[PDB]
RNA sequence: GAAGACUAACUACUGCGAAAGCAUUUGCCAAGGACGUUUUCAUUAAUCAAGAACGAAAGUUAGGGGAUCGAAGAUGAUCAGAUACCGUCGUAGUCUUAACCAUAAACUAUGCCGACUAGGGAUCGGGUGGUGUUUUUUUAAUGACCCACUCGGCACCUUACGAGAAAU
RNA sequence: GGAACUAAUUCCGUAGGUGAACCUGCGGAAGGAUCAUUAAAGA
RNA sequence: GUCGACGUACUUCAUAGGAUCA
C-alpha cells in the first residue's frame, strides 16, 4: 500500500514552485495523510503514500492531480479547489487542433481569445465557473464536465473567427441558462 | 458459453543475464492443446520493463526496454533483448525553447549479425558565464557534431556483440564517451541516445540464448 | 424619500489612497502606460510605475494614478511607496 | 431545328 | 528586454485606426488625470502666424471638394481639426 | 422572408404575363397579396399556394367584401409535396430555396403551363439564360433548355426588398415546349451527369473515371440480359469491350475532343445517338 | 508476491475504453467502454460512465488473479487532439480507488512527425 | 507488412533568396552576399519604352501515381433555436514527369540609385584588440563565452531640431 | 356494400454550384481586442 | 424583345461642430 507518483516541474513553474511551497506543502501532508518530496536533482515533485497513516486511497491522485494542475499554469487557490472538491477535470487543446493557423494569424487568434485586459478571457470564466490558462498556444479549461464543454464551445467559437461581441451575448444567454439549472 | 480463464494457463517471463531483476512477471496463453499446442503462440510476444523495474534504480525511471521471448521450458520463458526507448514525458520535457536540437541515427551491424539501428540525442548549452540567453549553434559546427556522434556510434557497436552492447547501454557510457569527445567544438549538453531498434535478427543460434540464463 | 448623510469631509485625490492601504479598503491593477507613463525597473525586484487604485472590492470604482515605487516579496510586487509626479521623472530621467 | 428533328426520330427508334 | 522587445514588435505590427483611436483616448485621459499664459500665448502668436488649421489646406481642401466629407467619419476629423485649432486661438 | 416593396415592379410582373381573361392562374407563395389582387382583376379564377397560416388568414382577409372574393383557392402546405391541379400560368415569389426543384415540378407536370413569371436569384437566373460556349453554362441550363425556353424579363435591383438582402434578382419568363420533345428524361440526364461533371475538360476526359466505367459496364450488362444474349470473354471485367466501345463512338461522332461546356443541344443529341446505337444506355 | 497487468485507456470524444491485457499486451481479461454502462448516448463519454466502467473492470480483474496495474492512457492522437480529456482521467481516478496497485502512469498518444491532413477544410471544423 | 503524402516539438516572422518562396540526414554539382586586402582594370556607371528569364494557389494537354483531405455529385437528418446548420460515401483535384496559363489583400495598402540629419540597448554575419573566464596536456592552440570597437543586414525603444489633419 | 348487437468577422485570386434571399474547395491578407508564467547545466 | 456587356449623358443619398441661454 505504500506507493507513490512523480511529476515533473517545467521550469516557468519552477519559481513559483519553490516560491509558494509553502501553502503546498501543508494541505498535502496533514489534511491528506500524505507524504511530499521534491527532488531537485531531477526538477520534480513526487509523492508517497506511507501505509500506517493513510485512510482514503484517492488521496495520493488527489494530490497528484493537484500538483499537476499548478504544473500546467493554474493559481495556487484554484489548484486547490481541484484538492478538495471531487468534480474538478481539465481539459486541454490547441489552436491548430480547431483550425491550423500559422503565422501573425495565430498570434492575432490568442489576442481575440485574450481580450484586452483580460476581459474576454475573464468573461468566459466568470459566466461558466470555469478557470482558463491561456499558454503559448495550448489552452487548458478547468472545471466540471458540463462547464468545461460550454467553455470549450465558446473558446473554440472564437479561435475560427467570430467577433468577441457575439460571444459575450451568446454567453450571458448561457448564463441565463447555466444559472437555472 | 466460455468464461475463457478457466482454461488459460500463466507462465512467467523470465529476463536476460545482463540484468539485475531477472524476474519480470505472469502472462497467459491457452491451455496446449493438441491441435494448438501453446508453444507455438508464445513464440513472439514482445514485453515492456522499464528498467528501473528490472534494475532497482530509479534514474532509470524512463528508458522502457523491449524483451523478446524466444524459448520456453517447464512455465519458465526466456526472453532476449528487442530494443529499447525512452517514455514520452522525460523527451517532451527535454526540448525548450531558445536552445538548439542535435539529432543523429545509424544503421549498424553487430558481431553476432544483428543488423540494429541506433539512434542519439544531445542539446546545446549556456556555458556558465554567458549572459546572452539562447545559444544555438553555427550549424557548421552541428554537422561536426553529427559526424562525431555517428563514428562513435558506428565504432562502438560492431566492437561488440550484443549482450555487451546491452550493459554498455545500461551503465550510460556512450553518453561519458559523446560529452568527452565533442566539448571542443561546442558546449552541448544532455546526451542521450534514446532509441535502438533491431531489424534483422539473424538466425536463431539457442547457443547464446541458453548461454544468457545458463 | 430623501437621505440624509450627516457629517462630511471632503478629499480628492493622494489622501484617500495614503489612508485607504491602512486595510483592504485598496487594491490596485497592472502598471499602466503611454507617453511619460512607462514604468521603469531600476534592477530585477524593483521598479517605479505609475498605477491608478482600485477601491470597490464586488462593484466599485477608481482613483487618480500615483507614482508607486515598489518591489517584489515573494512573488508579488508589493507596493511600498508614493512616488510623486517631479520625483518620478528624475527617477526615470536615470535609466 | 431540322436536323435536331431527324435525330429524335431516330432516336424513337432505340427506345 | 527581450519581453519587452517582443510585445512592442507585435504591437508595431497593428495599424488599424480604431485600434490606435482607442489607445489613445484612455491614453489623455490618464495622462489628464495623473500628470503659464506665455507658453499659451506664443502658441496663439504661431498658430496665427500660420493658420494651419483651417480648410485651405491640402488634406482638407481635398476632402471637401471632392464631396468625400459628407461621410460623416472623415466629417468627424475634419471637425477634430477645426477645434484644435479654435483651442489654440481662444485667449 | 422578404417583401417586395417597389408597387411599381409588381405591375410590371404582372402585366408581362399576358393573362387572358379565361385563364387559371397558379400564384405560388403570394406573400400579403401585394401582388395577388392584380391578378384577380385579369384571371377567371386564381389558387394561391401558402405555407403560413398566418398569410394566409390575412391574405383571406384582403378580398373580403371585394367583388373577387370568390375567385381565389387557397392550397396550404408545402409546395413541394402538395398535387397542383391544372393551372394555366404560373407567377411565382416563392423563397429561393425552391428555385431548382420548382422548375422541373413544373416542365414535369402533366398538362404544363403555357408561360409563367418566376423570380430567381441573379446567378441562378443567368445560369438558366445561358448559351452554349459562355462561362456559365452548365448541366442545368442544358437541361432546362432542351425542355423549356427561358427569356429574361428585367432586373429587380436589391433595394426594393424589405429587409434589403446581398444578392440581386431577376424576373425571368418560362415557357414550356410543346409537345415535349421524345427524347427520354432519364437517358439525358444520365449522359449530361456524366460529360458535365467537370466543364471544359473535353469529353473523353469523363469517360476515363472507374466509376464511371463500372457504371456503364454493369448498364450494357443489364441490357444484354434484358434482350438474353450472353456474354463474351473480357479481359479485366466486361467495361474492357465498353472501352474500345466508347473510343469508337468518341473517333466517329468527332466529339471525344470537343470540351463540353461548349458543345450545343444537337451534339449532346448526337452523341445520345451515337451510345443507343451501339448498346449503351444510362438509365 | 504481486502479479501485474496493463490498463489501456483510450479516451476519446464519444468513448473511453478501459482495456485491462498482459505485460506483452496480446491476451486481453477486461475490456469495458463507456458505452455499456449508460443506456442514453447523450453522454458515453460522461465521466460518470467512465467511472462506472472503470469499477467494473476493477472487479472482474480482481476475480482473475490481478493485483496490479500499468495504466497507458492515450486520447485519439494522429491528427486530432493529442492530450486526454475528462473521461480518461476520470477513468484513472476511479481505478485508483479500487484497491489496485497502480504503477508507472504514462501517456501515449501517436503524434507525428508531421503528417497528413485534417479533416475538416480550410475553416477549421468544431464550433 | 505494403502504399503515397508530409517533414511536428526545436521554431525566433530571427536566417537565405530578384520576387513567388525555402525546415529530416548524407554526398555531388554549380552559384551567392557580407567581411578582409598597401591586388587588378580605369569611368567600364544610374534608371529604363521594345525585348527577355522566373512568377503561390487554382486551371488545361499527355503519361505515372492515387495514402490522406476533398470543388461537383449522391445520400442521412430536416428535431421550436441551429445559439451548438451539420453527418456518410466521394469523381476532378491534391503528388510527379513534359508542355501550357501568367493571375493574388503578388502588402510595407508605401518605385529605384546617391547625399545629409540623434540618442540607446539588443540580435545575425565578418574582422581587429584583450597577461579576462572555461575547454588542460602539463602551459599552450583552436573552439565556446565576456568586454571594447568596426563594416554590412532584419527589427525595437526615446526624443524631435523636423513632417502631418491625425494615426503615426 | 348493408342491416345490425354491444362499448368507450471583412475580403483578394481561382475553380465549380439542380432544396442557391447564396454555398463550397485551395492558396493569401488584416484593412481583426495579448491576459498569465518565464535562468532551473539554479555543475 | 419592357434582353446583356459596354460607351456617352444625367439624377440621387450621405453636413453639421463647439459655447451660452431655456
Ligand atoms: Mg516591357
Ligand atoms: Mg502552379
Ligand atoms: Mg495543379
Ligand atoms: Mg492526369
Ligand atoms: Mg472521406
Ligand atoms: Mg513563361
Ligand atoms: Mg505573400
Ligand atoms: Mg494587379
Amino acid at each position: 500500500k505504500f506507493e507513490s507518483r512523480k511529476i515533473m516541474v517545467p521550469p516557468h513553474r519552477m519559481t513559483p514552485l519553490r516560491n509558494s511551497w509553502t501553502k503546498i506543502y501543508p494541505p498535502l501532508v496533514e489534511h491528506l495523510k500524505l507524504q511530499v518530496r521534491m527532488n531537485l536533482k531531477t526538477k520534480s515533485v513526487e509523492l508517497r503514500t506511507n501505509p500506517k497513516f493513510t485512510t482514503d486511497p484517492g488521496a495520493l491522485q488527489k494530490g497528484a492531480d493537484f500538483i499537476k494542475a499548478f504544473t500546467l499554469g493554474f493559481d495556487l487557490d484554484d489548484s486547490i479547489a481541484l484538492l478538495r472538491l471531487d468534480d474538478l477535470y481539465i481539459e486541454t487543446f490547441e489552436v491548430k487542433d480547431v483550425k491550423t493557423l500559422t503565422g501573425d494569424h495565430l498570434s492575432r487568434a490568442i489576442g481575440r481569445i485574450a481580450g484586452k485586459d483580460g476581459k474576454t478571457k475573464f468573461a468566459i470564466e466568470n459566466a461558466t465557473r470555469t478557470r482558463i490558462v491561456l499558454a503559448d498556444s495550448k489552452i487548458h479549461i478547468l472545471g466540471g464536465f458540463t462547464h468545461i464543454r460550454m467553455a470549450r464551445e465558446s473558446v473554440v467559437s472564437l479561435i475560427l473567427g467570430s467577433p468577441p461581441g457575439k460571444v459575450y451575448g451568446n454567453l450571458r444567454t448561457v448564463a441565463s441558462r447555466l444559472k437555472e439549472r | 458459453v466460455v468464461d475463457p480463464f478457466t482454461r488459460k494457463e500463466w507462465f512467467d517471463i523470465k529476463a536476460p543475464s545482463t540484468f539485475e531483476n531477472r524476474n519480470v512477471g505472469k502472462t497467459l496463453v491457452n491451455k496446449s492443446t493438441g491441435l494448438k499446442s501453446a508453444s507455438d503462440a508464445l513464440k513472439g510476444r514482445v514485453v515492456e520493463v522499464c528498467l528501473a523495474d528490472l534494475q532497482g534504480s530509479e534514474d532509470h525511471s524512463f528508458r522502457k526496454i523491449k524483451l523478446r521471448v524466444d524459448e520456453v521450458q517447464g512455465k519458465n520463458l526466456l526472453t532476449n533483448f528487442h530494443g529499447m526507448d525512452f517514455t514520452t514525458d522525460k523527451l517532451r520535457s527535454m526540448v525548450r525553447k531558445w536552445q538548439t536540437l542535435i539529432e543523429a541515427n545509424v544503421t549498424v551491424k553487430t558481431s553476432d549479425d544483428y543488423v540494429l539501428r541506433i539512434f542519439a540525442i544531445a542539446f546545446t548549452r549556456k556555458q556558465a558565464n554567458q549572459v546572452k540567453r539562447h545559444s544555438y549553434a553555427q550549424s557548421s559546427h552541428i554537422r561536426a557534431i553529427r559526424k562525431v556522434i555517428s563514428e562513435i556510434l558506428t565504432k562502438e557497436v560492431q566492437g561488440s556483440t550484443l549482450a555487451q552492447l546491452t550493459s554498455k547501454l545500461i551503465p550510460e557510457v556512450i553518453n561519458k564517451e559523446i560529452e568527452n569527445a565533442t566539448k571542443d567544438i561546442f558546449p552541448l549538453q544532455n546526451i542521450h541516445v534514446r532509441k535502438v531498434k533491431l531489424l534483422k535478427q539473424p538466425k536463431f543460434d539457442v547457443g547464446a540464448l541458453m548461454a544468457l540464463h545458463g | 424619500n430623501k437621505t440624509r448623510m450627516n457629517t462630511l469631509c471632503d478629499i480628492a485625490s493622494t489622501p484617500l489612497a495614503n489612508i485607504a492601504r491602512k486595510g483592504l479598503l485598496l487594491t490596485y491593477s497592472k502598471p499602466l502606460t503611454g507617453q511619460g507613463l512607462k514604468t521603469v525597473n531600476l534592477s530585477p525586484t524593483e521598479r517605479y510605475c505609475y498605477v491608478v487604485p482600485r477601491f470597490g472590492s464586488k462593484i466599485g470604482w477608481d482613483l487618480n494614478p500615483i507614482a508607486v515605487h515598489q518591489k517584489k516579496q515573494k512573488g508579488q510586487w508589493t507596493v511600498i511607496k508614493f512616488i510623486t509626479r517631479k520625483g518620478f521623472q528624475t527617477i526615470t530621467g536615470e535609466e | 431545328r431540322e436536323e435536331r428533328k431527324t435525330i429524335i426520330g431516330k432516336l424513337q427508334d432505340y427506345k | 528586454m527581450f519581453r519587452e522587445e517582443r510585445k512592442a514588435r507585435r504591437l508595431k505590427k497593428i495599424k488599424s485606426k480604431t485600434y490606435r483611436k482607442i489607445k489613445k483616448k484612455e491614453l489623455m485621459k490618464n495622462r489628464e488625470l495623473a500628470a503659464d499664459n506665455e507658453d499659451h500665448d506664443i502658441a496663439r502668436a504661431k498658430e496665427r502666424m500660420t493658420l494651419k488649421h483651417k480648410t485651405n489646406s491640402k488634406w482638407a481642401k481635398d476632402m471637401i471638394k471632392h464631396g468625400m466629407t459628407n461621410d460623416a467619419e472623415t466629417r468627424e476629423e475634419m471637425e477634430e481639426m477645426l477645434r484644435q485649432g479654435e483651442r489654440l486661438k481662444a485667449k | 422572408q422578404h417583401i417586395l416593396k417597389n408597387p411599381l415592379v409588381a405591375q410590371g410582373i404582372v402585366d408581362k404575363a399576358q393573362i387572358r381573361p379565361s385563364d387559371v392562374v397558379l400564384e405560388v407563395g403570394p406573400g400579403t397579396g401585394n401582388l395577388t389582387v392584380r391578378i384577380l382583376e385579369q384571371a377567371k379564377n386564381v389558387v394561391a399556394v401558402e405555407m403560413d397560416p398566418r398569410m394566409a388568414a390575412e391574405l383571406t382577409k384582403r378580398v373580403r367584401g371585394t367583388p373577387v372574393e370568390k375567385k381565389l383557392e387557397i392550397m396550404l402546405g408545402d409546395f413541394m409535396k402538395t398535387e397542383l391541379p391544372y393551372f394555366d400560368i404560373c407567377i411565382s415569389n416563392t423563397p429561393y430555396q425552391i428555385s431548382s426543384p420548382l422548375v422541373f415540378k413544373l416542365i414535369n407536370q402533366p398538362r404544363p403551363p403555357r408561360v409563367s413569371i418566376l423570380m430567381f436569384q441573379r446567378e441562378f437566373a443567368l445560369r438558366l439564360l445561358a448559351r452554349p460556349g459562355d462561362s456559365l453554362y452548365c448541366r442545368l441550363s442544358a437541361n432546362v433548355q432542351m425542355w423549356a425556353n427561358v427569356t429574361h424579363i428585367m432586373k429587380v435591383g436589391k433595394n426594393n426588398f424589405r429587409p434589403p438582402p446581398q444578392v440581386e434578382s431577376s424576373v425571368v419568363r418560362l415557357e414550356i415546349k410543346n409537345p415535349r420533345p421524345q427524347v427520354d428524361y432519364n437517358e439525358w440526364d444520365g449522359l449530361l451527369r456524366i460529360v458535365f461533371v467537370r466543364k471544359n475538360r473535353t469529353i473523353s476526359a469523363g469517360f476515363k473515371s472507374t466509376t464511371v466505367m463500372d457504371i456503364l459496364e454493369k448498364n450494357y450488362k443489364t441490357f444484354l440480359a434484358m434482350n438474353n444474349e450472353m456474354v463474351d470473354d473480357t479481359k479485366g471485367s466486361m467495361h474492357d469491350v465498353v472501352k474500345e466501345k466508347i473510343d469508337t463512338v468518341l473517333k466517329e461522332t468527332d466529339l471525344g475532343d470537343k470540351r463540353a461546356g461548349k458543345c450545343d443541344q444537337n451534339d449532346f443529341l448526337r452523341l445520345l445517338y451515337a451510345f443507343h446505337q451501339v448498346g449503351i444506355h444510362f438509365s | 508476491s504481486q502479479v501485474f497487468g496493463v490498463a489501456r485507456i483510450y479516451a476519446s470524444f464519444n468513448d473511453t475504453f478501459v482495456h485491462v491485457t498482459d505485460l506483452s499486451g496480446k491476451e486481453t481479461i477486461a475490456r469495458v467502454t463507456g458505452g455499456m454502462k449508460v443506456k442514453a448516448d447523450r453522454d458515453e463519454s460522461s465521466p460518470y460512465a467512465a467511472m462506472l466502467a472503470a469499477q467494473d473492470v476493477a472487479a472482474k480483474c480482481k476475480e482473475v488473479g490481478i493485483t496490479a496495474v500499468h495504466v497507458k492512457i492515450r486520447a485519439t492522437g494522429g491528427t486530432r487532439t493529442k492530450t486526454p480529456g475528462p473521461g480518461g482521467q476520470a477513468a484513472l481516478r476511479a481505478l485508483a480507488r479500487s484497491g489496485l496497485r497502480i504503477g508507472r502512469i504514462e501517456d501515449v498518444t501517436p503524434v507525428p512527425s508531421d503528417s497528413t491532413r485534417k479533416k475538416g477544410g480550410r475553416r477549421g471544423r468544431r464550433l
